[PDB]
């Protein structure tokens, strides 16, 4: 996701007397040139915040012309997608040849190659922005490229879930390593509250595991939507609160986090059992907290994202309407 | 080209874009060293007889600011 | 249960030199002469040169008609925009320890 | 992307394994034709790469 | 064995020229001057 990083570089000056009139801005305008719109040390560069330090305009020895040298260390904001991520806008280029594939059409640029061994892949045609998941490979982010490259599937919502076990109780001083990550999460629910709740409530009952046509809102002032299915009438707690919690230092994190198919994936509630009361597909991982925490906290930004991307990119009803074919991919596979 | 992070010879191309490094792929740091094709042919004849060589770049110098 | 070893890359094992602070000793504190020497006055005047012949402007008043006698002129006059760093240290702990000397203010040496 | 400009400080001098024959190459010898037509071979000793 | 680059025979094999003479001493350009008396050639 959208990050601050912070590289450290050369840069050659090939007029050092011009170049030393507006050193600032000079430099900023050679990082704009060179480093914006690239891949680099495993991230893409999407601007330039600052320039951090920077040493004197050096002469270089070895060559006999006057240019000069300059080491810049700088921080920018990179773009850096794991496994598993939610891609709403995937333009497929060329589906064809048992070969498919498509380019992001977010922020965050990414040339996606769809395999045909799946029949979902196969079924989405060209020129047809598709909604896709990169697959649990890593990105390759090779230098220079202007797009990442990464292989991935039309979203599907898998039935398969993981349960995770705390054995350590809630970490002190690192709630506000995960406070950073919950102010992401708050920023991206300001973002949904703004558009039309009908359109999300599309696109979460397309993308709900165990589709619901009832209705039933759950209510909640940070977030709002279409009520599931309800396992063994069992209560889930909201991440944000108990998160909130930190103040009070008590939290009960040992229990089991895990959140089942039901309960909405953007929707931060997420049910804490004693025992293992959900069913485990795995054996339940034994995880600290603070894997567990930012775990989950990962998967709902990544779904709110998603869905915010998605009301975004399909805000005409003639594109949904030619993207209906996917959705009936996505609710033929779609159980219950 | 030099690879900073592992002091390999590295591929660097500006005009059909190539910036790639053999050993650390992504992570890659090119270097631009000036110097003789009688010393990288030496230095390729070294490494033919099992002799790894590592350049160590200098390092970069940052004022305190 | 008996381990075997397959060795690594080199490339593994190699950490590249961190990166240093420029340490600029106080101007009170320098104890490196004030007089250029022949080697920095003869490579302050070549740099200069060779950054004339890349950009024309001049700060001096009189007009030449060839590089070296305007950065000549320029080092005599004191007008010369370049510094000399006479790098004194490299600590260990990653610090540069320099000094900086201003050639418009430096004695200049017989240079014919 | 450019290449700033750098100098070399050091030099490490290692005995090089099959690992790094592996890793640094950038291509591997199979067949014995030194040239087909005027390019030369694909998989010989002289391959372009 | 590891080998600094410094004296005459060490930067000549590896393709560098030795740092003495001219080149013992870094020139740097000075920016305070230049801010206060040239002008950018797009200014
Ligand atoms: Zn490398």
């Amino acid at each position: 996701m959208i990050d601050q990083k912070i590289f450290e570089t050369t840069l050659n000056i090939d007029d050092p007397t011009n170049f030393c009139t507006n050193v600032e801005a000079h430099l900023l305008k050679e990082l704009e040139n060179i480093y914006v719109g690239k891949c680099f040390k495993n991230s893409f560069i999407l601007n330039i915040t600052g320039v951090i330090q920077r040493s004197p305009c050096f002469i270089m020895r070895t060559n006999n012309s006057g240019r000069g040298y300059m080491h810049v260390r700088f921080s920018a904001v990179v773009s850096y997608l794991n496994a598993f991520d939610l891609i709403a806008a995937v333009k497929i280029i060329k589906n064809d040849s048992n070969i498919i594939l498509g380019e992001s059409l977010l922020t965050e640029p990414v040339t996606i190659v769809i395999p045909s061994s799946e029949s979902q892949n196969n079924v989405a045609e060209v020129g047809q922005i598709v909604p896709v998941q990169l697959a649990n490979s890593s990105v390759y982010y090779i230098p220079g490229r202007q797009q990442a490259s990464a292989t991935g599937s039309i979203f599907i919502p898998k039935h398969t879930f993981s349960v995770y076990h705390v054995q350590e109780e809630l970490t002190q001083e690192q709630a506000l390593n995960l406070t950073k990550l919950v102010n992401i999460i708050e920023m991206l629910l300001e973002s949904r509250s703004k558009k039309d709740f009908k359109q999300i409530c599309f696109f979460e009952k397309l993308y709900y595991t165990y589709s619901i046509s009832s209705d039933e809102i759950l209510d909640l002032k940070i977030w709002k939507g279409p009520k599931g299915k309800e396992m063994s009438r069992l209560k889930p707690c909201n991440v944000l609160s108990f998160l909130y919690d930190a103040l009070k230092n008590k939290s009960s994190s040992l229990g089991f986090w895990a959140r089942p198919p039901n309960l909405l994936k953007s929707s931060p509630l997420a049910y804490q059992q004693d025992q293992n009361s959900f069913n485990a597909t795995e054996l339940p991982i034994i995880c600290s907290a603070e894997v567990m925490f930012v775990t989950l906290l990962k998967e709902i930004i990544n779904y709110l994202q998603f869905m915010n991307d998605l009301c975004d990119t399909f805000n005409n009803e003639q594109l949904i309407k030619r993207h209906e074919n996917i959705w009936m991919l996505i609710e033929q596979r779609k159980i219950g | 080209y030099i690879c900073r992070n592992c002091g390999e010879p590295a591929i660097y191309n500006a005009s059909h874009p190539i910036y790639k490094c053999m050993n650390c792929d992504v992570q890659a740091d090119i270097g631009m060293v000036d110097s003789r094709r009688s010393s990288i042919v030496f230095q390729h004849e070294m490494r033919a007889a099992n002799v790894n060589i590592t350049s160590v770049l200098s390092p970069r110098v940052f004022q305190p600011a | 249960k008996d381990e075997i070893v397959e060795s690594p890359s080199i490339c593994e094992g190699f950490v590249q030199a961190s990166s240093q602070t420029l340490v600029i000793i106080p101007d009170n504190e320098r104890i490196t002469s004030n007089v250029l020497t022949t080697f920095e006055a003869t490579r302050l005047v070549a740099v200069r040169a060779q950054q004339l012949a890349i950009n024309g402007s001049t700060m001096l008043k009189k007009k030449y008609s060839s590089p070296i006698d305007i950065a000549k002129q320029e080092l005599f006059n004191r007008k010369i925009p370049l510094l000399v760093m006479r790098c004194i240290k490299v600590t260990p702990e990653g610090q540069k320890i320099v000094e900086i000397w201003n050639p418009r203010e430096m004695g200049i040496p017989l240079l014919d | 992307m450019e290449a700033g400009y750098a100098e070399i400080a050091a030099v490490q001098f290692n005995i090089a394994g099959d690992n790094d024959h592996k890793r640094q190459g950038v291509m591997e010898v199979t067949i014995s034709n030194l040239f087909e037509g005027t390019l030369p071979a694909e998989g010989g000793i002289y391959d372009a790469r | 064995a590891v080998n600094p680059i410094y004296g005459i025979a060490a930067p000549t094999l590896m393709g560098s020229v030795p740092r003495i003479g001219t080149m013992y001493s870094d020139i740097i350009m000075d920016e305070k001057y230049i801010t206060e008396n040239y002008k950018s050639v797009d200014s």
